[PDB]
DNA sequence: TAATAATAGTTTTTAGTTTATTGGG
DNA sequence: CTAATAAACTAAAAACTATTATTAT
C-alpha cells in the first residue's frame, strides 16, 4: 500500500503533489511552561515537560499505520491527560483565577472527541 | 549441529588462553552475526559478554580484543528474535556494565557508539535509562495520593483480536496408556492411508493458519485500565513510564524530545551539587564524545544529528563542538537551521576574532538551504576577508553562475594576497560554491571540470572529509557524462571497488542507490537496478517519516527525487513485459503523454529537470533501440525539451543552454511548426533578457535579425491557430516597445552611435530619434492591435 | 514421514586384432 | 613366387570399493 501510495504520487506531478502543503500553521502550544512532570529516582529526581511531547503524540495517535503505534500512543496519551488534569485539580495556577491548560485544554478537547 | 558444538568447545576453552591465541580465534568466529539460526547467536553473546567481563585493564592487544567485543556486542544490540535483545538489554543494563549513577549512565551511553545503530541508539538509550528507574520507592506508588472524589474504580478489561471494525452488519492415566495401542483387530495400510489424510488436513490446517498470520501480530497493551465515573489521578509511575518507552521504541522523534528534554533536566539537576572543575570535566568529556559521534557517523538520520546538536544547544557550556563538523552533518541530514542557531550562539557565547570558521559554515549552510540576504549580510562585515566572494555572491544572486565560477577559479588560482592569505575554510567555501554553481551548470563541461582531480592530486578519491563532499557531486558528473551516451566505464570500475570497503559501499546504496540502479540499466542489471531502486525508495520513505513537519523545503526536494525515482522505476516496471519489438501497443503512445507527466514547472531547480529529460531521453532512446516511432520520440524530445527552455526562463537561470538552443534551431528544420516554436522560445527569452543592461543589450541584439525574418510563415501562412500569430504580434510589439523605451532614456547610446546594420534596421523602422521612436511607437501599437483582434476568436 | 538396500568407478588382466617382419616357389 | 608370427596393439570384462536413491509413517 504505502509503496503503491508513493510511487503513483510521484507520478502525478511534482508541485502538483506540493498540494500537501497560510498563518505558518505552528507557533507554539503555550506561552510559559504549565505543565510539567519530576520523574523519580533511587538518587535525586529531575523535572520533565509534557508539553514537547502533547502536539506530536496526538496526531501520531489520531492517524498513522501500525495499530500497535496507536494504541500505545493512545494509552500513553490517556495516562498523560489524567495525569495533567490531576496535576491541574492539585495546585491550581493563576492568571484567570485558575487556567491550568486552558488554552492546553481548548487543543485537547476536539483531539479527545475526535479520537 | 556443528557449529552449535564449535561455540560450546571455545565457550569451555577459551577461559585457559593466552589472548594472542584469543586474538587469532575471535576473527574467524565474529561474523557469524547474522547468522539464520538464533541460537548460536545468543551462544556468541554469551562467550562475547564472558570476554568482555574477563577483560577490563596493561597489554594494547588484550585491550584491543576488549574493543572488537565491545563493538560485536554493540553492533549484535540489534536482533531479529526479541528474545535475543531482552536478554542482551538485561545483561547491558546491569550495574557492572552500566552504574547505577544516572550521570554513569550517561557516560556509560556516550562510551558505547556504533556508525550503524545510530538510527536507534536514541531508541535505545531511551529503554535503558527508563527501564532502569523501577527501584525507586515511590515508582509502584501513585503519583497523586488523592483521588478526585468518591467512586468505584473497578476494573476494565480490554478485548484483542485479529478482526476489526466495518465487517459485519448482522500415573492415573494408565487407562489412555493400556488402549492406545489395540491396532491387533485393525488392518495396517487403513492406518496408513489414515495417517497420510491425517497429515494432509494438517497441511491445508497449517495453510489457513499462515493465512491468518499474514496480517499484524496482535497488538498488546501496557497499562491496566479501572473504569468509574469519575478519573483516578492515583495511578503508578509505571502506568505512564511503560507506554512511554514503548512509543519510544516506535517512533524516533518522540524519541528525540523526550531525550532532550530529560538531558536538560538531569544536567540540571546535576549542577546544583557537584563541584565545577567536576562538572566542567565531565563537560569537556561529553563534548569529545559527541564530536566522536559525528566524525564516525555515515548514514546521517536527521533525529539523532538534530538531537545531539539541540541538546548542546540548550548549554552554553556545550557551544565548544568542531564547527565544521557540525555544518555538515546539519547540511547532510538537511537539519540545518537549527544548527545554524548552534553556530550563531557558539559564536556568541565565545565573543581579534577567529570566528571566520563559524562565519563560513553558517554561509554554506545558508547558500544550502537557497537564500542569499544572510550571505550578504554578513560578508558586508571586515570580517569578510575576500571581497570577491561577496561580489560573486551578490552577482549570481541573479543565478548567473557563470561570473560566480569565474570568480571562484580566479580566487582559488589567485596565489598572491596582499591583504593576506584566505583561510582554507575559505578556499572549500569557494570550491564548493564553484561546485554547487557547476551542478546549475547542466552541462557535462562544468561536471568534468569538478572531476578534473583536484590539487593535491585529489575509494582512493573517498576517504579524507573533504573528498566526502565530492562524492556525490564526482559520481552525478559521471553519470551524466556517461548517460548522455558516453562510456569510459571508470565509474564502473570505481564502483566496483567501492564494493570492497564495506563503509563505502554502504553509504553509496544507503545514499545513492538510484544512480546504482541507473548505472546497471546502462548495463542492462535489471535486477541489480530493481533492487537498488526498491532499496532507495523504501529508505527514503523511511527519512520521510523521521523529517519534521517544520521544514516544508526539504520535503519538496525530497518530493521532486521521489518523483523521479518513481518515474524510472515505472520505466524499469514496463520493458517488454507484455512483448514490445512490433506490438505497437497505445503504453508508448501514452507514456509520453499528459507532456510526459507533469514536468514540475515554475520550481523544482534545475538539478530536478535535467535529471528528468536525460533519464526520460535515455529511456525512450533504449525501447527503439531494443524495439515513424522515430518521429514521434522526437516529438516527445522536443516537447520536453521546449517545457525545459521555458520554464527554465521562468526559473530566470538566464544562463541558459544557449547551444543547446542554437542546436534546437539548427535541426529545428523538421517541420514548421517546430523552427516556429524554437523561434518563438527564444525571442520570448531575448524580451526577459532586458536587465540593468538591458538598454543596450537588446539594441545590439534586435531579436538578432528582427525576430530573425520570421516575416516567411506566419502561423504557418496562418495555417495554424491565430493565436499563434498573436503571439508574434505580441512579442513583435513587445521588442518594438522595449527599443524605443531604450532609446528615449538613453538617446546617445554607443550602439545607435554606432554605424551598422542595427542603425539602417532602426531607421527603415521609423533623421531625428523623434521620429524613430513616433514610427517604432506606431508599429508597436500596430502589431499589439493585430494581437488583439486575433484574440477574440477563440 | 527419513532407512537401508542396490549400486556405479577405478585397475587389471585378456581376448581380438593388426603388423611388419621373414623365405617361400 | 608368396607365412606363420612376436610383438605390438586396442578392446572388454571382472573386482573392489563406492557412496548414492530407497522404502517406513
Amino acid at each position: 500500500i504505502r509503496i503503491r501510495v508513493v510511487q503513483m504520487l510521484g507520478s502525478l506531478g511534482g508541485q502538483i503533489n506540493k498540494n500537501l502543503l497560510m498563518m505558518k500553521s505552528y507557533v507554539a502550544w503555550d506561552r510559559e511552561k504549565r505543565l510539567s512532570f519530576a520523574v523519580p529516582f533511587r538518587e535525586m529526581k529531575p523535572v520533565i515537560f509534557l508539553d514537547v511531547f502533547l502536539p506530536r503524540v496526538t496526531e501520531l495517535a489520531l492517524t498513522a499505520s501500525d495499530r500497535q503505534t496507536k494504541v500505545a500512543a493512545c494509552e500513553l496519551l490517556h495516562s498523560m491527560v489524567m495525569f495533567m488534569l490531576g496535576k491541574a485539580t492539585q495546585m491550581p495556577e493563576g492568571g484567570q483565577g485558575a487556567p491550568p491548560m486552558y488554552q492546553l485544554y481548548k487543543r485537547t478537547f476536539p483531539v479527545l472527541l475526535r479520537l | 549441529e556443528r557449529q552449535k558444538v564449535c561455540l560450546d568447545i571455545i565457550y569451555k576453552m577459551m577461559p585457559k588462553l593466552k589472548p594472542v591465541e584469543l586474538r587469532e580465534l575471535l576473527n574467524p568466529v565474529v561474523e557469524f552475526v547474522s547468522h539464520p539460526s538464533t541460537t548460536c547467536r545468543e551462544q556468541m553473546y554469551n562467550i562475547l559478554m564472558w570476554i568482555h567481563d574477563n577483560y577490563r585493564d596493561t597489554d594494547n592487544d588484550s585491550q584491543e580484543i576488549f574493543k572488537l567485543a565491545k563493538d560485536v556486542l554493540i553492533q549484535g544490540l540489534i536482533d531479529e528474535n526479541p528474545g535475543l535483545q531482552l536478554i542482551i538489554r538485561n545483561f547491558w543494563s546491569h550495574e557492572t556494565r552500566l552504574p547505577s549513577n544516572t550521570l554513569d549512565r550517561l557516560l556509560a551511553l556516550n562510551s558505547l557508539y556504533s556508525p550503524k545503530i545510530e538510527v536507534h541508539f536514541l531508541s535505545l538509550a531511551t529503554n535503558f535509562l527508563l527501564e532502569m528507574t523501577s527501584m525507586s520507592p515511590d515508582y509502584p506508588n501513585p503519583m497523586f495520593e488523592h483521588p478526585l472524589s468518591e467512586c468505584e474504580f473497578q476494573e476494565y478489561t480490554i478485548d484483542s483480536d485479529w478482526r476489526f471494525r466495518s465487517t459485519v452488519l448482522t500415573g492415573r492415566t494408565d487407562l489412555l496408556r493400556l488402549r492406545r495401542r489395540f491396532m491387533r483387530d485393525q488392518e495396517k495400510l487403513s492406518l496408513m492411508y489414515a495417517r497420510k489424510g491425517v497429515a494432509e488436513q494438517k497441511r491445508e490446517k497449517e495453510i489457513k493458519s499462515e493465512l491468518k498470520m499474514k496480517q499484524d501480530a496482535q497488538v498488546v497493551l501496557y497499562r491496566s485500565y479501572r473504569h468509574g465515573d469519575l478519573p483516578d489521578i492515583q495511578i503508578k509511575h509505571s502506568s505512564l513510564i511503560t507506554p512511554l518507552q514503548a512509543v519510544a521504541q516506535r517512533d524516533p522523534i518522540i524519541a528525540k524530545q523526550l531525550f532532550s528534554s530529560l538531558f536538560s533536566g538531569i544536567l540540571k539537576e546535576m549542577d546544583k551539587f557537584k563541584t565545577l572543575s567536576e562538572k566542567n570535566n565531565i563537560t569537556q568529556k561529553l563534548l569529545q564524545d559527541f564530536n566522536r559521534f559525528l566524525n564516525t557517523t555515515f548514514s546521517f538520520f536527521p533525529p539523532f544529528v538534530s538531537c545531539i546538536q539541540d541538546i548542546s544547544c540548550q548549554h552554553a557550556a556545550l557551544l565548544s563542538l568542531d564547527p565544521a563538523a557540525v555544518s555538515a552533518g546539519c547540511l547532510a541530514s538537511l537539519q540545518q537551521p537549527v544548527g545554524i542557531r548552534l553556530l550563531e550562539e557558539a559564536l556568541l557565547r565565545l565573543l581579534l576574532p577567529p570566528d571566520v570558521l563559524r562565519w563560513v559554515e553558517l554561509a554554506k549552510l545558508y547558500r544550502s538551504i537557497g537564500e542569499y540576504d544572510v550571505l550578504r549580510g554578513i560578508f558586508t562585515s571586515e570580517i569578510g576577508t575576500k571581497q570577491i566572494t561577496q561580489s560573486a555572491l551578490l552577482a549570481e544572486a541573479r543565478s548567473d553562475y557563470s561570473e560566480a565560477a569565474k570568480q571562484y577559479d580566479e580566487a582559488l588560482n589567485k596565489q598572491d594576497w596582499v591583504d593576506g592569505e584566505p583561510t582554507e575554510a575559505e578556499k572549500d567555501f569557494w570550491e564548493l560554491a564553484s561546485l554547487d554553481c557547476y551542478n546549475h551548470l547542466a552541462e557535462w563541461k562544468s561536471l568534468e571540470y569538478c572531476s578534473t582531480a583536484s590539487i593535491d592530486s585529489e575509494k582512493i578519491w573517498s576517504e579524507p572529509f573533504y573528498q566526502e563532499t565530492y562524492l556525490p557531486y564526482m559520481i552525478r558528473s559521471k553519470l551524466k557524462l556517461l548517460l548522455q551516451g558516453e562510456a569510459d566505464q571508470s565509474l564502473l570500475t570505481f564502483i566496483d571497488k567501492a564494493m570492497h570497503g564495506e563503509l563505502q559501499k554502504a553509504i553509496l546504496e544507503l545514499h545513492y542507490s538510484q544512480e546504482l540502479s541507473l548505472l546497471y540499466l546502462l548495463q542492462d542489471d535489471v535486477d541489480r537496478a530493481k533492487y537498488y531502486i526498491q532499496n532507495g525508495i523504501q529508505s527514503f520513505m523511511q527519512n520521510y517519516s523521521s523529517i519534521d513537519v517544520l521544514l516544508h523545503q526539504s520535503r519538496l526536494t525530497k518530493l521532486q527525487s521521489v518523483q523521479a525515482l518513481t518515474e524510472i522505476q515505472e520505466f524499469i516496471s514496463f520493458i517488454s513485459k507484455q512483448g514490445n519489438l512490433s506490438s505497437q501497443v497505445p503504453l508508448k503512445r501514452l507514456l509520453n503523454t499528459w507532456t510526459n507527466r507533469y514536468p514540475d514547472a515554475k520550481m523544482d531547480p534545475m538539478n530536478i529537470w535535467d535529471d528528468i529529460i536525460t533519464n526520460r531521453c535515455f529511456f525512450l532512446s533504449k525501447i527503439e533501440e531494443k524495439l515513424d516511432i522515430s518521429s514521434l520520440i522526437r516529438s516527445c524530445k522536443f516537447s520536453m525539451k521546449m517545457k525545459m527552455i521555458d520554464s527554465a526562463r521562468k526559473q530566470n537561470n538566464f544562463s541558459l543552454a544557449m547551444k543547446l538552443l542554437k542546436e534546437l534551431h539548427k535541426e529545428s528544420k523538421t517541420r514548421d511548426d517546430w523552427l516556429v516554436s524554437w523561434v518563438q522560445s527564444y525571442c520570448r527569452l531575448s524580451h526577459c533578457r532586458s536587465r540593468s543592461q538591458g538598454c543596450s543589450e537588446q539594441v545590439l541584439t534586435v531579436l538578432k535579425t528582427v525576430s530573425l525574418l520570421d516575416e516567411n510563415n506566419v502561423s504557418s501562412y496562418l495555417s495554424k491557430n491565430i493565436l499563434a500569430f498573436r503571439d508574434q504580434n505580441i512579442l513583435l510589439g513587445t521588442t518594438y516597445r522595449i527599443i524605443a523605451n531604450a532609446l528615449s532614456s538613453e538617446p546617445a547610446c554607443l550602439a545607435e552611435i554606432e554605424e551598422d546594420k542595427a542603425r539602417r534596421i532602426l531607421e527603415l523602422s521609423g533623421e531625428d530619434s523623434e521620429k524613430v521612436i513616433a514610427g517604432l511607437y506606431q508599429r508597436a501599437f500596430q502589431h499589439l492591435s493585430e494581437a488583439v483582434q486575433a484574440a477574440e476568436e477563440e
